[PDB]
RNA sequence: GCUCAACGGAUAAAAGGUACUCCGGGGAUAACAGGCUGAUACCGCCCAAGAGUUCAUAUCGACGGCGGUGUUUGGCACCUCGAUGUCGGCUCAUCACAUCCUGGGGCUGAAGUAGGUCCCAAGGGUAUGGCUGUUCGCCAUUUAAAGUGGUACGCGAGCUGGGUUUAGAACGUCGUGAGACAGUUCGGUCCCUAUCUGCCGUGGGCGCUGGAGAACUGAGGGGGGCUGCUCCUAGUACGAGAGGACCGGAGUGGACGCAUCACUGGUGUUCGGGUUGUCAUGCCAAUGGCACUGCCCGGUAGCUAAAUGCGGAAGAGAUAAGUGCUGAAAGCAUCUAAGCACGAAACUUGCCCCGAGAUGAGUUCUCCCUGACCCUUUAAGGGUCCUGAAGGAACGUUGAAGACGACGACGUUGAUAGGCCGGGUGUGUAAGCGCAGCGAUGCGUUGAGCUAACCGGUACUAAUGAACCGUGAGGCUUAACCU
RNA sequence: AAUUCCUUGUCGGGUAAGUUCCGACCUGCACGAAUGGCGUAAUGAUGGCCAGGCUGUCUCCACCCGAGACUCAGUGAAAU
RNA sequence: ACACAGGUGGUCAGGUAGAGAAUACCAAGGCGCUUGAGAGAACUCGGGUGAAGGAACUAGGCAAAAUGGUGCCGUAACUUCGGGAGAAGGCACGCUGAUAUGUAGGUGAGGUCCCUCGCGGAUGGAGCUGAAAUCAGUCGAAGAUACCAGCUGGCUGCAACU
RNA sequence: GCUCGCCGGAAGACCAAGGGUUCCUGUCCAACGUUAAUCGGGGCAGGGUGAGUCGACCCCUAAGGCGAGGCCGAAAGGCG
RNA sequence: AGGACCGAACCGACUAAUGUUGAAAAAUUAGCGGAUGACUUGUGGCUGGGGGUGAAAGGCCAAUCAAACCGGGAGAUAGCU
């Protein structure tokens, strides 16, 4: 059963998840604000802000290794260059989700997840 | 070990390959391995051995792949399963020298032979 | 599977009792904008607890 | 003038098969199951010629007799043919006691060991395989024993289809033949989304009399109730020996149930590495996608058994068979009639769990609410304003809690999740650069680099203050207490 | 014996244990020579049996991954 | 009956690996299959992995698991001499370099002659492509490293066989 | 629009049969589409199919069909 | 040369599982058998119901077969419900 038990399934495999959750840091890293269902961002966490951890140091088996995780070299180049010192200070929670309301074709929980110190 | 298992011999009056036809001792004991005695038949067997394939008498076990666990947590796993042929009515050994390793689990009563004549305990 | 006779518009009552709606029965009330909103969601015109957080 | 003899006589004149079958009816009529009965069966008793080394009842009992049970073979045809699935097996059970083991006894032709028979006793327990479709049966090997029956010969809206019970084919036999067989053989479609009762879990509503927050009493109910092997006593008692103690202790197991994850393991598509084929990121290099997680090798948390802990008790009361004491009716006698005492794994408690919807709604502790007006068909009641309390609910972060509810933690006076920091772990010396080499590759930086759900910390992110529900002192009859 | 009722015939084998199988015996209920008799290499999605290997068939299940089942929004049947 | 997992004759046939129209991944092209969001109970379906034992399962190895390629050896009873026979069984398989700055071999440019002097013959041997083997070195736990791809042996009945 | 996945001796493209406007463009969302639909093969209008060389037509014939006369059959009709 | 072998297209249908108010009035998924022949396939044609056709099953003849489908006799008859 699920005991201490990390990840959300949402309903697809390992591979799609993986995909998914690559193309949704793209995105976010990208726009620095989207807006998804709330499991979708409240995971979408875990795999963003390691980038930005990693990201806070740069070497080129840094860059290799988001490289590895993400396979986009401008989310590389933008983790690297323009997001990485900005939260170089933080410690912690790039993060925000602010809970939106409810999607019309099908009564999902929305979530604006965006990037703390958003320009905008 | 289990009923149908086949076992090495490790005395030399016992001969090759044997198989458990009964777990002695226990109404339902399914698995027994450790220093329990077991019924036994002679699948195979050559010739200088004493028993004669088709034959049944007992047999006590005396290495495990399971292995026995140590007071303190210790497993020592001895590759092969391996049987020491014992008489039906006397329990006693039909090998007069008994080969390879033996654990000190086999110290009582009968198998204190057993023991004494392996090398390794 | 089948019912061998058939239930009541009684029973049924019943069954649905239990299958009612429930009502927010309160609405916070954001300070910056007076509209209410769900509590810990976005008033719906882009304010959470105090601040402008979405231009839409 | 008719063996029109089926003799109230269908016609001058008429045999079969159907498992390839079809129609209308019938439980008016058989098969299965239930019902009646109990001849048979099974079990028990009556008498006792006998059998028993002499010695009817230690053990069986002829000839005969009487019952009990529904229980086997039958009888009947009440029911079911506008339908009640058929053996066996698998899974899951429940009851009876005509008791297989374990407990208590009596008698023994019971020296001990081991038995026989009978009584009481239903708490628990009561194999694995070979052959064959099998219940059976034969066998091999276990065990304390591998009970006997009922439950639609329990159980197909639970499973199987070997069996029968269809349509294909063949053989043996019968018939001219179609075909047949209480013969054989090979092959041969087993459907249901659960309304109701019933259970197993889990909630909501109202009640329990002002509203809450806790902690419990225990009326009832459930779970659990098994046993072997060795040693001491003791080679003692018992015995000519051979053998060898129903007492009383100690360990150790088997099967069972419960918990747990420290260990040993398994798994671990959410960690690391190797690697085949191809494609991509311009290319080398490094990576990624896809091929079952591509194939593998290992593996953290969690879950789990094959791992480890634990338990079924000892007691106590009332007893069954049984054994007694005292003791008359019956100066003797007598376990009973008045009395008195022991006596079981059964009963009631003791062990665990549930449990006041225990409408008989219980107990204890604490908190909280003490403002007016109008109408008024007075256990009486309404409407209005003011004030909403203790607390709950909602919302949010969530949990080793969960189908959903429910329950538990925390909500800025904050460590409740994520992230961050440090560690731990797991995998196995990353990339990059340099060096050796013709290159594959090796060596150094380097136990490096990645690392999961884990541990210890940290407000960086989200847990916003509102608001909502809940009230304002609680009904009538017999008491001290002072007015 | 695709045939033998009795029958699981009797023996020998193979297994600890074999109504199957194989090989003999003849006691053919109820084989028999183109309604063909006896053998036969090869062949068979054929019938029966025995081994080696292999494994969750099993002892006895355990964990994991996906599709349902559960909840939420929309549409929305069935037998009886 | 349906915007139905079925059926529907021919034609074309790119790359890499491969015998191949198998299969894996890709071209070009076309699509994600007209309900979605969560949570991660039993149970059901399709899979993965299993300690020890291994057919004890069962009516019956049903299902699953295994074996599987190419090359070289090697191969029984019986036989209708064809078979059986991939019988069975054993070994080698990756990369890099040398042989050989790429070998056998294939395809052939100049040039050289000849002639009925053109889409001619003959001779060349530059370039291009290139299998296989051997030897040494080297990497993993593993070299038909994936997909793909046979389980084998003995006795019988019946029907000769496709 | 950018990433992802799938097929790729097809789930690519073209003919045949069969269908018959489903083609394209604008507009609309009542019914249809197992959901919403702004979308569609839905509704409603308007457009679209250009041949001496491609098919049919045509010239020929196969299997076969029909068959003047004919033969045969109660009529219908059979055969040729 | 092969009614040779292994094996795609192709043709068939041996076992299992799911389905059984299905995606389907016999399919799907894993395995299976033939695949140079007595093969398979397209397009026409022929054979008509006590008839056809049949490597034979009471198979097939439009999801229909110990005698198809349509209309008629026909409101057959029904000591049965």
């Amino acid at each position: 059963m699920r005991h201490r038990k990390s990840g959300r399934q949402l309903n697809r495999n390992s591979s799609h998840r993986q995909a998914m959750f690559r193309n949704m840091a793209g995105s976010l890293v990208r726009h620095e604000i989207i807006k998804t269902t709330l499991p979708k961002a409240k995971e979408l966490r875990r795999v963003v802000e390691p980038l930005i951890t990693l990201a806070k140091t740069d070497s080129v088996a840094n860059r290799r290794l988001a490289f590895a995780r993400t396979r986009d070299n401008e989310i590389v180049a933008k983790l690297f260059n323009e997001l990485g010192p900005r939260f170089a200070s933080r410690a912690g929670g790039y993060t925000r989700i602010l809970k939106c309301g409810f999607r019309a074709g099908d009564n999902a929980p929305m979530a604006y997840i965006e990037l703390v110190d958003r320009s905008e | 070990i289990q009923e149908q298992t086949m076992l090495n011999v490790a005395d030399n009056s016992g001969a090759r390959r044997v198989m458990c036809i009964k777990v002695l001792g226990g109404s339902h004991r399914r698995y027994a391995g450790v220093g329990d005695i077991i019924k036994i038949t002679i699948k195979e067997a050559i010739p200088r051995g004493k028993v004669k394939k088709g034959d049944v008498l007992k047999a006590v076990v005396v290495r495990t792949k399971k292995g026995v666990r140590r007071p303190d947590g210790s497993v020592i796993r001895f590759d092969g399963n391996a049987c020491v042929l014992l008489n039906n009515n006397s329990e006693q050994p039909i090998g007069t020298r008994i080969f390879g390793p033996v654990t000190r689990e086999l110290r009582s009563e009968k198998f204190m032979k057993i023991i004494s004549l392996a090398p390794e305990v | 599977a089948v019912q061998q006779n058939k239930p009541t518009r009684s029973k049924r009552g019943m069954r649905r009792s239990h299958d009612a709606l429930t009502a927010v029965t309160s609405l916070s009330v954001d300070k910056t904008s007076g509209e209410k909103h769900l509590r810990h969601h976005i008033t719906a015109d882009g304010y959470y607890r105090g601040r402008k957080v979405i231009a839409k």
